[PDB]
């Protein structure tokens, strides 16, 4: 019965942790893209 | 904390034991009487360990003689020293096993082993945290080789995660003092093996050789035999009675010393040994102190380490010291004597300081070696075994008291591995 | 600012012992707590006149921690902050890590929490221990990695006596270490290793000591320690801070590992003759006679060093310094780190502690290095290792512990990996 | 026979230890939930 | 959507398995709790296969002792 | 604003010994009824009008009662230290003791003894000026404090009934226990103290043992040690009337502000630092983490995990020097906190009392001399489970009528047994109704 607990503890926890990394690259490169939106309205004031 | 209950079984364990707290009661600094008259604190700060508050300032030890005789604790009580027990310890019936592993084993072993568990369990149970037990004992006599064998093995069927310092004065046959020791020597050490995690063995040729080597004694008595193994005793387990720049207790000793799961035979030393005329006539170096401690006529056994390959090896060191003086020593003594050592173990030897010396030597040392000579021993009472056996000599006095055959050869074929193993390692 | 140190087994605690001895007499702080704001870093001030140490001692046998409440400074430590287990580790790691760990970690957790609560602005860690022996390697990676699970974001300085190749007082050290050290790579972030073999040769050369014991070893690490913490108890023209020092060196996440040299390590009778300047004290320090681990920085190129002056040390002679060692090409850099100096200074100089032979100097340089040279260090350990793994030798106790025979292997894996990851980044 | 109970209940401490302290490092498997959530 | 998803009665079970799950999948598109519970479900399932085995082995082993004290007694 | 003091049981009695001498030792009275002549005063005249009245000539005298049957404590008072403090005929010691019978503390030996206190109680009330409630001491566990208690508390509804109660009553610990009938006991005085007691006050001798053994660092405490720091909750509870207090509360808030339903009114109640004096000056006493070992479930004088339930409302009586800012901030804080919590109909649930007399030190005690403290009493709802636990035990030995024949042999019958489980069992229902 232990061992039947160990092992499902280290499953449940391997299985508990990358796309993330690349969507929220994606995030930030489009805050940069609104950064450029920014640009644009300064433009519309120059 | 940390608790120890001493044993001692037949007439041999009880003098080695009196003899014990006689040295061990002057280290704590308490006078027969059992009222502390010492100088420092550093005694009693960690007595604990052995020592029972009686009554303001009454304290009594943790030990618990057995045997079959009263002659003997008679003798023990008239002797110094002996008011400290607890008269409640003292137990003992009245025929005496008389040198027969039958009456020690299966029929007295059994009619008093029920009541010495009672106590045994008093003194396990008024403690607070255990890490071990000792015994003392012989490998060539009834009530000290069957039966300090049966109270073993009933402790270890109650208390599975503890050690015992089983202390084996070995049956030595230049020194041999009754016809059948190999039927006692062999049929202990067979279940030593399987039950008892640190087997010292002892042997009174080498410590015979020893007093007349460097003591250079004209009369030695059991008394100094008793002395210098008392010295060993009260010296392996300072590391818990006093405080160390490096501290090391049984536990750590018995895991850095044992590599497999039954190679536990320590073969064992101490320094320093002088005569009172050559002891103003000396240094004691760390160096110097190191070169006794492996010096081959030092080590308690009759068995020549340099008859083999050292398993490992450690020391104890007492007195304030220089720590790196100790390892480099050791590491000169390994490196000069690299083909005594095991070559799949880097750094074969351990050390241990601890800032208390034994009273009087400002310093000391203590060494525990797991060579592979021990097997030496071994085949030397396998020997006689065989050549008693092979016609059947002396054995009804055990066959009609209710053992078979077979049981002497399954003890023979224990033996046998139990030596074999050795070699196979060396 | 403030950084709290955690001691684990007796190199530990005994260094913690020499370390705060010093920074009480450092300060001004008597041994009872009282002067007769610069200790915010180290002392909280409590009641009225009264400080106490952001400190825990901890160990599973209890005389060692019985020797602080019983020494000089019982009056000084919180009296809970000494803890005490029952039964030792016994130099055993499965023992020290599964067994007696699980009674004692949580209240070492939960006292924790209460230093940092009593703390405000805390930069982080410094923890004390040895990854030879049993308690302070596996107490070490179960409460190392507990802290890096609950406030994760700190910074965990882990000062440890790594054991040296030749002298080794135990014997279970080449499984410890392994064993310590595959949670050493990734749980802590900067890991300074200190070898006994190399600090035994310092003292046998520098001060002339032939029997060098315990004691004058924990004095120097106290000193290179308080000589760390400096910039940030005290003012200087050119500081450095946790942050500062954590992310200028550490160049990829799996490489963290320092090479530890001071200077003027000189006793009283050279010190009183021998002239000192900046110049020649840096050098000093490069030299591998004066580095702390048994590692021979000349295999391996330096990849980033830290240099830190306590003392009088007007900022342009460090310049002229950094550039004369710069221009040596004994030591080699390595090739992308066309800068690899972080220079920091202090107004304050070395004190002298009472019942030592070390110098009353005017100025002192400690110097934290990262370079590849310490390849060899994790090579020749594993080799060992392997030695006694190879017959499956002392693997029993473990095993009745509770830890299989597989780990071993997997943690086998990862200091070989760490020693490709060396290896490829020496390229 | 009852040497060998004695191991076994012991090997049986020392797992039961090793679950606990397992579960003390991990937690301190409801964190998946939020984790993917997020 | 895609056919052969994957690339023998445990093979089997394994295919129910999976369409189940793109069944539940598909019924619900909290609610993803719901989901997750059926992954804590199938957890519990994996556990009754170790108990199983477990039984197994453990049988086996009781038969093997009661063998050898056979032997002994009978000796 | 004079208060009362009833005790009642040896209990309660012991309880009243080690506690008026805290007060004597607050307002600075000799322990034989007068002032030192020098002045020694922390200040006022009247900072002791609530427990004590001058008579012609500085000698000053308890409003206490301490009402019990068997005399062996009575007396142990008698010829104790304070002789010349306490009023002669305020001790009331009767003939025999009560023997942990119930019936033998409120019908037999109680009838005769209730008229002979009530009159003292008379004269005192007619003595003091502005009266403000009763504070009660007792034992439920035993039979002068569960018995005759309860039949006092009866007969002093009938006859005052608007006048507010505290009811200090002590119960066995789940595990740890001394009498062996003390269920029928308890359940049997708990049904009386339902509803006649304004506000009940819980207390548990192994719930004191385990902070005493935690906290001060006494692994051999006993009733002596038990019975200071019961007398240092109270004067936190009362020091407001007594001294000056910047926000302080008069005994009323208690019932206004913490008593939701009549039918509600059982209370946990926590007091920090319990701090001795090798910890105290390395420790820093601060009005956050004071609080928070306070609010922490291991300083309870009611051994009852508040996780099972919610706090209904809660009061904070803080003593010494302290600003009101941090303590809106801490209140703030364990509003943030997560373990803890509240059912959501109370919004706003956390009464702050506070005083400028900082706690006192009583010599040879354990606490030491620190500038503030706290005394937190919460209407939780976790206290149903400890009824329910005491009636389960009290199921099993109603079951075999075991012992009650003893109880029966006096005017107690099996209906009365039966009533009082059947109010348990209500209180059960409404706690748990209480629920989300
Ligand atoms: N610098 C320094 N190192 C020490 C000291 N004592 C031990 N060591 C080192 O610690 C290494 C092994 O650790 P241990 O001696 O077993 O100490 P530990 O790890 O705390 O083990 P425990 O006895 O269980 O507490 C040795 O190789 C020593 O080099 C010390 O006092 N000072
Ligand atoms: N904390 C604390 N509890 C006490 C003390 N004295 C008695 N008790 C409690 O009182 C309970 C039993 O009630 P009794 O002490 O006998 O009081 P009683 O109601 O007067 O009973 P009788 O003396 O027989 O009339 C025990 O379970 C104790 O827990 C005390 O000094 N301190
Ligand atoms: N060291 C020491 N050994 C002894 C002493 N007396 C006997 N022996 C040894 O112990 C062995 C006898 O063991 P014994 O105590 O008689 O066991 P028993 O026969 O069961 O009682 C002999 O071989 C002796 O060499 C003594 O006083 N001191
Ligand atoms: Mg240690
Ligand atoms: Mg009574």
């Amino acid at each position: 019965l232990w061992e039947r607990k160990i092992q499902l503890e280290k499953e449940m926890q391997e299985v508990l942790d990358d796309v993330v990394a690349e969507m929220k690259k994606e995030i930030h490169r489009m805050t940069l893209r609104h950064t450029e939106l920014m640009r644009l309205q300064e433009k519309l004031v120059s | 904390m940390r608790e120890i209950v001493h044993i001692q079984g037949g007439q041999c364990g009880n003098q080695i034991g009196a003899k014990f707290w006689e040295v061990v009661s002057d280290e704590h600094g308490i006078d027969p009487t059992g009222t502390y008259h010492g100088d420092s604190d550093l005694q009693l700060e960690r007595i604990n360990v052995y020592f029972n508050e009686a009554t303001g300032g009454r304290y009594v030890p943790r030990a618990i003689l057995m045997d079959l005789e009263p002659g003997t604790m008679d003798s023990v009580r008239s002797g110094p020293y002996g008011q400290i027990f607890r008269p409640d310890n003292f137990v003992f019936g009245q025929t005496g096993a008389g040198n027969n592993w039958a009456k020690g084993h299966y029929t007295e072993g059994a009619e008093l082993i029920d009541s010495v568990l009672d106590v045994v369990r008093k003194e396990a149970e008024s403690c607070d945290c255990l890490q071990g037990f000792q015994v003392c004992h012989s490998l060539g006599g009834g009530t000290g080789s069957g039966m300090g064998t049966l109270l073993i093995s009933k402790i270890r069927e109650e208390y599975p995660d503890r050690m015992m310092l089983t202390f084996s004065v070995v049956p030595s046959p230049k020194v041999s003092d009754t016809v059948v020791e190999p039927y006692n020597a062999t049929l202990s050490v067979h279940q030593l093996v399987e039950n008892a995690d640190e087997c010292m063995v002892l042997d009174n040729e080498a410590l015979y050789d020893i007093c007349f080597r460097t003591l250079k004694l004209t009369t030695p008595t059991f008394g100094d035999l008793n002395h210098l193994i008392s010295a060993v005793m009260s010296g392996i387990t300072c590391c818990l009675r006093f405080p160390g720049q490096l501290n090391a207790d049984l536990r750590k000793l018995a895991v850095n010393l044992i590599p497999f799961p039954r190679l536990h035979f320590f073969m064992v030393g101490f320094t320093p040994l002088t005569s009172r005329g050559s002891q103003q006539y000396r240094a004691l170096t760390v160096p110097e102190l190191t070169q006794q401690m492996w010096d081959a006529k030092n080590m308690m056994c009759a068995a020549d380490p340099r008859h083999g390959r050292y398993l490992t090896a450690s020391a104890l060191f007492r007195g304030r010291m220089s720590t790196k003086e100790v390892d480099e020593q050791m590491l000169n003594v390994q490196n000069k004597n690299s083909s005594y050592f095991v070559e799949w173990i880097p750094n074969n030897v351990k050390s241990s300081v601890c800032d208390i010396p034994p009273k009087g030597l400002k310093m000391s040392a203590t060494f525990i070696g797991n060579s592979t000579a021990i097997q030496e021993m071994f085949k030397r009472v396998s020997e006689q075994f065989t050549a008693m056996f092979r016609r059947k000599a002396f054995l009804h006095w055990y066959t009609g008291e209710g053992m078979d055959e077979m049981e002497f050869t399954e003890a023979e074929s224990n033996m046998n591995d139990l030596v074999s193993e050795y070699q196979q390692y060396q | 600012r403030e950084v709290i140190s955690i001691h684990i087994g007796q190199a530990g605690i005994q260094v913690g012992n020499a370390c705060w001895e010093l920074y009480c007499l450092e300060h001004g702080i008597q041994p009872d707590g009282q002067m007769p704001d610069a200790f915010n870093t180290f002392f909280s001030e409590t009641g009225a006149g009264k400080h106490v140490p952001r400190c825990i001692f901890l160990d599973l046998e209890p005389t060692v921690v019985d020797e602080v409440r019983t020494g000089t400074y019982r009056q000084l430590f919180h009296p809970e902050q000494l803890i005490s287990g029952k039964e030792d580790a016994a130099n055993n790691f499965a023992r020290g890590h599964y067994t007696i760990g699980k009674e004692i970690v949580d209240l070492a957790l939960d006292r924790i929490r209460k230093l940092a609560d009593n703390c405000t602005g805390l930069q982080g860690f410094l923890v004390f221990n040895a990854v030879g022996g049993g308690t302070g390697s596996g107490l070490g990676s179960l409460l190392l990695e507990r802290l890096s699970v609950d406030y994760g974001k700190k910074s965990k300085l882990g000062f440890t006596v790594y054991p040296s190749p030749q002298v080794s007082t135990a014997v279970v050290e080449p499984y410890n270490s392994v064993l310590s050290t595959h949670s050493l790579l990734e749980h802590t972030d900067v890991a300074v290793m200190l070898d006994n073999e190399a600090i035994y040769d310092i003292c046998r050369r520098s001060l002339d000591i032939e029997r060098p014991t315990y004691t004058n070893l924990n004095r120097l690490i106290a000193q290179v320690i308080s000589s760390l913490t400096a910039s940030l108890r005290f003012d200087g023209a050119l500081n450095v801070d946790i942050t500062e020092f954590q992310t200028n060196l550490v160049p990829y996440p799996r490489i963290h590992f320092m090479l530890s040299s001071y200077a003027p390590i000189i006793s009283a009778e050279k010190a009183y003759h021998e002239q000192l300047s900046v110049a020649e004290i840096t050098n000093a320090a490069f030299e591998p006679a004066s580095m702390m681990v048994k590692c021979d920085p000349r295999h391996g190129k330096y990849m980033a060093c830290c240099l830190m002056y306590r003392g009088d040390v007007v900022p342009k002679d460090v310049n002229a310094s950094v550039a004369t060692i710069k221009t040596k090409r004994t030591i080699q850099f390595v090739d992308w780190c066309p800068t690899g100096f972080k220079c920091g200074i202090n107004y304050q100089p070395p004190t002298v502690v009472p019942g030592g032979d070390l110098a009353k100097v005017q100025r002192a340089v400690c110097m934290i290095s990262n370079s590849t040279a310490i390849g060899e260090i994790f090579s020749r350990l594993d080799h060992k290792f392997d030695l006694m793994y190879a017959k499956r030798a002392f693997v029993h106790w473990y095993v009745g512990e509770g830890m299989e025979e597989g780990e071993f292997s997997e943690a086998r894996e990862d200091l070989a990996a760490l020693e490709k990851d060396f290896e490829e980044v020496g390229a | 026979i009852t040497l060998e109970l004695k191991e076994r209940l012991l090997r049986c401490e020392k797992l039961q230890a090793k679950f606990e302290i397992i579960s003390a490092k991990h937690r301190g498997a409801y964190y998946v939930i939020k984790a993917a959530q997020e | 959507d895609v056919p052969e998803v994957l690339q023998g009665l445990q093979e089997v079970t394994r295919i129910d398995k999976m369409r189940a799950k793109r069944a539940f999948e598909a019924s619900l598109p909290l609610r993803q709790r719901m989901i997750e519970e059926w992954e804590a479900k199938e957890w519990e399932e994996r556990e009754q296969e170790i108990l199983s085995i477990q039984d197994k082995r453990l049988e086996l082993l009781d038969n093997a002792l009661q063998v050898r004290e056979e032997e002994l007694d009978d000796e």
